[PDB]
């Protein structure tokens, strides 16, 4: 469990 | 043919969605992360090193249907800087009744220690266009790529819930699932994401201030994050909101009552409920929570991730000519 950022 | 499955959050804060997928004769169910900013469909593995395992993996040597796609790697890395690599079998998927053959299916040999620590994504499924997937020598396409010469139509659409299930549908619309008319807008692929600019921004009751904010429809992202002069024109409506470095962003009192944030579609307007945006106390017990609005400054892009998205019903129109329509609910 975090907060996502999912590709740069 | 058409598709349909229920999407879960992982927690009581909605920080990620993970929805059921079948891998693989007979079937593996994974619960994995749809990711509209990527374009990899990778899981755990019996392949993934063993320490870094903590998630149900793919065991390709169980599957009849698996194959090994020969001399092909991939590697990946995100937004949050988090990455695996491994190697590529095709193999057979299903989500919610729709089945492809021969999808890519990227089998993890190392993963970073955020996705050994989170135990309820078995992976992730990539939504963005194919050029962005990283396996190589040759590109692999991804699940919606695949799956569109069978659709009813090239669409999937994004129902996601607050504090609550929601849907992924492919190649269908459902109409009683959205209230209004959908607004369509342009999408950029230039970049390989879903790419779209909305036409303005309101806080609250005030007015709506005509501004073009070039960002992308990102579900593998849990906040908004937008330019930090909107973002400032946001908080600046909330009597005890502040900026904390120590957290790393907009925080506020619990007891706050948020307004609301609306954002340009073309000519339509898509609300946000203040209760969406805020996000939850920085620790259990805590007076302070973290806002769900966030400066996008160091990150390069704006992205309309999860607080978002949300708030709409997303349609993702995958026509040689892509575009994205929101409608709200």
């Amino acid at each position: 469990h975090s907060l996502f950022h999912x590709t740069p | 043919s058409t598709g349909s499955a229920t999407t879960t959050p992982i927690d009581s804060l909605d920080d990620a969605y993970i929805t059921p997928v079948q891998i693989g004769t007979p079937a593996q169910t994974l619960n994995l992360d749809f990711d509209t900013g990527s374009s990899d469909l990778w899981v755990f593995s019996s392949e993934t090193t063993a320490s870094e395992v903590x998630q149900t993996i793919y065991t390709p040597s169980k599957s009849t249907t698996a194959k090994l796609l020969s001399g092909a790697t991939w590697s990946i890395s995100y937004g949050d800087g988090s990455s695996s690599s491994g190697d590529v079998y095709t193999d057979t998927v299903s989500v919610g009744g729709l089945t492809v053959t021969g999808q890519a299916v990227e089998s993890a040999k190392k993963v970073s220690s955020s996705f050994t620590e989170d135990s309820t994504i078995d992976g992730l499924l990539g939504l963005a266009f194919s050029t962005l997937n990283t396996v190589s020598p040759t590109q692999q396409k991804t699940f919606f790529d695949n799956a569109k010469a069978s659709l009813d139509s090239p669409v999937f659409t994004a129902d996601l819930g607050y504090h609550a299930p929601g849907t992924y549908n492919f190649g269908f619309i459902d109409t009683t699932a959205y209230t209004g008319s959908i607004t369509y807008t342009a999408v950029s692929t230039k970049q390989g994401f879903w790419e779209w600019t909305s036409t303005g921004y309101a806080v609250g009751s005030g007015t709506f201030k005509s501004t073009s904010i070039d960002g992308i429809a990102d579900t593998g992202t849990t906040l908004l994050y937008l330019p930090a002069t909107v973002v400032s024109a946001y908080w600046a409506q909330v009597s005890g909101a502040k900026s904390s470095s120590s957290v790393g962003g907009y925080v506020f009192p619990c007891s706050a009552t948020l307004p609301s944030f609306t954002f340009g579609v073309g000519s339509a307007r898509i609300v946000i409920p203040g209760d969406y945006i805020d996000f939850g106390p920085i620790s259990t017990g805590s007076s302070s929570c973290f806002g769900g609005i966030q400066s996008s400054a160091g990150i390069g892009i704006n992205i309309f991730g999860d607080v978002a998205l949300k708030a709409a019903f997303v349609v993702f129109n995958g026509a040689t000519t892509p575009t994205l329509g929101f409608a709200s609910k």
